């Protein structure tokens, strides 16, 4: 039941992006608002090497199977950083509660969205290639560094990248839902 | 005899996630500028670019058409104000088009009283999306809210209509005239201004 699956996937991706956007805004107001962290966060997302469409015209041009594949790769690529985000933050003596609560919900809901996505692919493209190709995040040393400024900047970049990729996943899913179910007549 | 004061890029907005515009103001206090130049570069690139359209957006603005706008890629921008005496540069502004989205208001708001046999009567509200937005491909997603109130009431009643372009309202006061407006926001970003009001008299026999 493709319409029900797409509907639920888009509820999740929009809810995840909302949580990531609020997390980034709360971290920003509370730790980084005063010093050049936004200048430091330029060009440094682990998913940058994926060929992702940058406007709706590139999106429309994407082969449907590869576009769905791409969403799946971005979600699979975030499993590792979300795990460490939550682990690191929960391990603090004084964990900023609102931030931690959002990170744990995103960690949990991303897994569900990836499960919904894998079911979509199964239904729409049953002979997909099951090989994984997603980009590796390896920034745990920078999250764990003692230097409070280098550490805050590492967190800033992680949260800025999360808000961006959660947005892209949501926007790409909405594009695909409308293309698949409605022939781009939503 | 004085160089310009320090200008400031104070607002950027995208109506539809396909173009955007930014606006700056002069410094107070310094000399009159005779030129402004807005330049920028993008995350991941070293190329410096000039504002591609100083006209569309009106005074002291830079408009980025479809060829120059993309999401998920930070713009780093600066404006300089010059005269024959010297120059001043704004602070750098970091812009992700993703987070400056604010649609124009919905269009064609229309209101009709419906009185069906043996079922509750209702006000039927209908409207259309702003013209600049592409909902059909799924590129853009709009949520809508209606408000309505009689004149001299202290509070508006607000109804969230989700992604619908029509709505039914049941509890209205017979004989009263209501002002109705609609507004919309993307899934992520800012509410539009309320549309202009449409007015409706609810009949005495309601
Ligand atoms: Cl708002
Ligand atoms: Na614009
Ligand atoms: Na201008
Ligand atoms: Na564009
Ligand atoms: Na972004
Ligand atoms: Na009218």
């Amino acid at each position: 039941m493709l319409r029900d699956l797409f509907d639920r996937a888009v509820v999740l991706s929009a809810y995840i992006h909302n949580l990531s956007s609020e997390m980034f805004s709360e971290f920003d107001k509370r730790y980084t608002h005063g010093r050049g962290f936004i200048t430091k966060a330029i060009n440094s997302c682990h998913t940058s090497s994926l060929a992702t469409p940058e406007d709706k015209e590139q999106a429309q041009q994407m082969n449907q199977k590869d576009f769905l594949s791409l969403i799946v790769s971005i979600l699979r690529s975030w499993n590792e950083p979300l795990y460490h985000l939550v682990t690191e933050v929960r391990g603090m003596q004084e964990a900023p509660e609102a931030i931690l609560s959002k990170a744990v919900e995103i960690e949990e809901q991303t897994k569900r969205l990836l499960e919904r996505m894998e079911l979509i692919v199964s239904q729409v493209h049953p002979e997909t290639k099951e090989n994984e190709i997603y980009p590796v995040w390896s920034g745990l040393p920078s999250l764990q560094m003692a230097d409070e400024e280098s550490r805050l900047s590492a967190y800033y970049n992680l949260l800025h990248c999360l808000r961006r990729d959660s947005h892209k996943i949501d926007n790409y899913l909405k594009l695909l839902k409308c293309r698949i179910i409605h022939n781009n007549n939503c | 005899m004085l160089p310009p004061g320090k200008p400031e890029i104070f607002k950027c907005r995208s109506p539809n996630k396909e173009t955007f515009t930014c606006w700056w103001r002069p410094g107070t206090d310094g000399g009159l500028p005779t030129n402004y130049s807005l330049t920028y570069h993008r995350e991941g690139e070293t190329l410096m670019h000039e504002c591609p359209d100083y006209i569309t957006g009106g005074p002291n603005s830079c408009h980025f058409g479809k060829q120059y706008t993309s999401m998920w890629r930070t713009y780093i921008m600066m404006v300089n104000a010059t005269n024959q005496m010297g120059s001043s540069f704004s602070d750098e502004l970091y812009v992700d088009v993703t987070y400056i989205v604010q649609p124009d208001p919905p269009l064609e708001l229309a209101v009709e009283v419906k009185q069906p046999e043996d079922r509750k009567p209702y006000l039927w509200i209908k409207w259309s999306p702003p013209t600049l937005i592409d909902l059909k491909t799924g590129w853009f997603t709009l949520l809508y809210e209606i408000r309505l109130k009689p004149e001299k009431a202290a509070e508006w009643e607000i109804h969230f209509a989700g992604q619908q372009t029509e709505f039914k309202i049941l509890s209205l006061h017979p004989g009263q005239k209501y002002l109705v407006q609609v507004r919309c926001k993307p899934d992520a970003g800012y509410w539009s201004a309320w549309s202009p009001a449409t007015f409706i008299q609810i009949p005495s026999d309601f």
